[PDB]
RNA sequence: AGACUCGGUGAAAUCAUAGUACCUGUGAAGAUGCAGGUUACCCGCGACAGGACGGAAAGACCCCGUGGAGCUUUACUGUAG
RNA sequence: UAGAUAGAAAAUAGGUGCCCGUACCGCAAACCGACACAGGUAGUCAAGAUGAGAAUUCUAAGGUGAGCGAGCGAACUCUCG
RNA sequence: GACAAUGGUAGGAGAGCGUUCUAAGGGCGUUGAAGCAUGAUCGUAAGGACAUGUGGAGCGCUUAGAAGUGAGAAUGCCGGUGUGAGUCGCGAAAGACGGGUGAGAAUCCCGUCCACCGAUUGACUAAGGUUUCCAGAGGAAGGCUCGUCCGCUCUGGGUUAGUCGGGUCCUAAGCUGAGGCCGACAGGCGUAGGCGAUGGAUAACAGGUUGAUAUUCCUGUACCACCUAUAAUCGUUUUAAUC
RNA sequence: AGGGUAGCGGAGAAAUUCCAAUCGAACCUGGAGAUAGCUGGUUCUCUCCGAAAUAGCUUUAGGGCUAGCCUCAAGUGAUGA
RNA sequence: GCUGUAAGUAAGCUUUGAUCCAGAGAUUUCCGAAUGGGGAAACCCAGCAUGAGUUAUGUCAUGUUAUCGAUAUGUGAAUACAUAGCAUAUCAGAAGGCACACCCGGAGAACUGAAACAUCUUAGUACCCGGAGGAAGAGAAAGAAAAUUCGAUUCCCUUAGUAGCGGCGAGCGAAAUGGGAAGAGCCCAAACCAACAAGCUUGCUUGUUGGGGUUGUAGGACACUCUAUACGGAGUUACAAAGGACGACAUUAGACGAAUCAUCUGGAAAGAUGAAUCAAAGAAGGUAAUAAUCCUGUAGUCGAAAAUGUUGUCUCUCUUGAGUGGAUCCUGAGUACGACGGAGCACGUGAAAUUCCGUCGGAAUCUGGGAGGACCAUCUCCUAAGGCUAAAUACUCUCUAGUGACCGAUAGUGAACCAGUACCGUGAGGGAAAGGUGAAAAGCACCCCGGAAGGGGAGUGAAAUAGAACCUGAAACCGUGUGCUU
């Protein structure tokens, strides 16, 4: 998907303000059923 | 709508007058009798020419009295208020 | 060479109205314009430059503003890395 | 050289040969400079006597007379002796 | 009829005038509306009638309603007009005379003299500007004066290439960059290749000629590539001439 | 001559100097009629009344709030001087 | 009658119906997404096929030539298999543009208010990007609520500036019951069967179609009973499946369309004066001055060869519909949920539900699961983890017809006129001033001075002190003369 992806607000211990991104979880591998190459997440490879 | 007929001119320079019509101009809306002489000059002193009004002016025919002209029925033809002889 | 006279052409910053003296005094506490005296026919032209708290520039100095920017730090709180 | 491919053309005759730009000023009155503005504006040629010399003084080639002038010959300022 | 009060900024309260428009009613108007101008008039004020002149077609009045409703001052915006002032300036510079023209000339044309630059105020091209170029007329404004003139107006007319600078040849810096790697989107990077000259290679010279074009036109003499036509060399299409 | 780097930046033999005549962070548009306890300006007549410049608190003293001191309409009712 | 604005001249056209108006069609150079290559936009350079002209080359005419994807081919080998790639063909695909409007999504600020400010607010605004529409979004209950329960969504009112959030300051702000507009509900997945497929364990199961079936008061499957029958029908092409014939209405040119005479003034009447007329038409504008009866016009009525649009009925398609019983199976998995950090819900981490995001762990299978504002129990209601959906609504670049206690040239669009122009700036970009002769051009023949310009005269016209810088023509300002005075 590759995607800076939920980017908002980061508070600090005092709650000034701050943005960030939760950069979601991408791994590239050949695919096990495909025989070619892409990002891919963890959570769908459990 | 009009292209050499009788007339009456009645609200202009001099009225009860009568005369025979040059051309009608659709679009500035004036017409070529004799009764206006413009004293027009050139390079004469005068010229004596003809000029225009605007449609000031009537039809007679049969009554020999200015009336409403009618354009009535299809038989387009002309039909007057009393008579319906060509225009 | 400019300036100055004659011919030609012809601007400007400025400008509350003006037929615009001086002294001593008063006064926002340094007056062409006020009080009391003094002298001075009306109008010019060329020169000087004391005054018009003259012009030009909503004072560059000083201060105020819970005005603003730039900069520093063992000021606060945060942050990229 | 790999390769093409039957097998040329000496020197001869004849013809065929596209687009753009080309005028003018270009150390200037025409460019930039708001002006017909004493500014800048790369490059080439650059003669004669004197001189080491593209220096200096005077002249060829050639170009110019500078887009207000006539008077008087005071202050004052400026430029020169 | 008496009695008393009536200065006044900030500011509070009250009554009022006029403008534009609307609704309704009633009226005026070429036998001259509005506005404008003049005036010695009415009202306590803001204001309003009247007479006259100019003007050349719409306007008032009473009642009430709604308003972009009033301007002397913003170092206020715009426009016009002065003041300064016929005053400073007229933008380095050597001109003079004659003869013409013309309505009219210190300034225009012609000539003679004089003076000036001369590693230049000369001659040639690039960048650049875009018809300013030339002829014939014109002088309303422009020209820092005048102007019979101009780089101003009006009409008409002018720029010629197989060989010149350039393209159909090449390329660096750099720019763009299929696929591709990256990034939230946009897009960013970059290979292949491609564009891009101030450089590299490249076939031409002298004279004459117009008011205005010149290695472009003509005059003569030359060159490169190419096609077509023609033959003196080749000989499996090998290798040999040959690409 | 041809090219590059662009403003929360660039380049800087470093001066806070240059970045299209401007630089303690360019330029145009949009947010935006930003904000201002500050200055300046606020349009047609009359009539009646008529002050204050103090107390307190104020990251407040040139601002504000409340009380004072005014006005208007009701009410009280002779309480006031 | 015509040869636009825009005069004027000359040539010509037109009842054999021009010009003009409306609809269809043909052409539609070049640049521009620009698309054969290149490019300083409107220029240059090529390629291939065919075809003009040459003896022949040069030269031309037309057509064709980008990329991407998504299909069909062949071909592919770095490695044999065969994929990456490679050459070719097809596509009305897309790219771009825009109305700065309205919608959804991504990202996403600061001045400011707080009497300062960091939590906060402004604001989830701006601008940017993206996508689609003519409307979008949302959506058919894992609700709302607590009764005599209702049974998609959206919008308006109202509840309410209430309840609540909050350095409890600034400030922010619902929802429900109720009254209304519009009213619509449907298909998959799964378990079951048939078919074909590799593993054929010769066990059946997975892979692909068709059926089958779509839910809470539980439903379907499976078994059973009837309806229907290739149709009795419902069909509904705007979801629910996707194609086509044939009538009515509106739109794009238009036509008809009642009615008045005179006297005075006047340069000219449409006014005053009188006597008359039509009215389904006294709305409006023009006409030499103010017009129901002069013209255009209006009320009303008629009218479309062609094209479009919306509607209708037969074609047209396509379809079985209920009930019981519930032995056995199925009801959407790395999902739901928890924690951790965050956002958003009016709701700031607060006791904080409910919903979404990322990492990580990690349930159940109807005697199930979720909610009912922490959390457990009883009760009540509903059944996610898959999808579609008209109207009611918001806006108007634009057109048609209309309107205004809206402006009337320093106002109003910046722009009434040849304006996004001249102009300024390298460029983004910013931005002007300037309406009126008269009724009609009848726009001053002719004389005179003058080089001309300009003027005096004569004439056109009611008026030329209306004569083109032309209605009206104020004040400043400048003059000429003069009563009084210095
Ligand atoms: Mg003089
Ligand atoms: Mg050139
Ligand atoms: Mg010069
Ligand atoms: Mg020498
Ligand atoms: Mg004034
Ligand atoms: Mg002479
Ligand atoms: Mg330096
Ligand atoms: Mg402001
Ligand atoms: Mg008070
Ligand atoms: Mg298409
Ligand atoms: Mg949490
Ligand atoms: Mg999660
Ligand atoms: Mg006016
Ligand atoms: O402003
Ligand atoms: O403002
Ligand atoms: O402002």
């Amino acid at each position: 998907r590759k995607a800076s992806t939920g980017n908002r607000r980061s508070h600090a211990l005092n709650s000034t303000k701050r943005r960030w991104n939760a950069n979601l979880q991408k791994v590239r591998i050949l695919v096990d059923g495909k025989p070619k190459k892409v990002w891919v997440s963890a959570r769908a490879l459990k | 709508i009009k292209k050499g007929d009788n007339v009456k001119v009645i609200a202009g320079k001099d009225k009860g007058k009568e005369g025979k019509v040059i051309a009608t101009l659709p679009k500035k809306d004036r017409v070529v009798v004799e009764g206006v002489n413009i004293m027009k000059k050139h390079q004469g002193g005068i010229l004596e020419t003809e000029a225009a009004i605007h449609v000031s002016n009537v039809q007679l025919l049969d009554p020999k009295t200015n009336e409403p002209t009618r354009v009535g029925y299809k038989f387009v033809r002309i039909a007057k208020k009393s008579g319906e002889e060509i225009k």
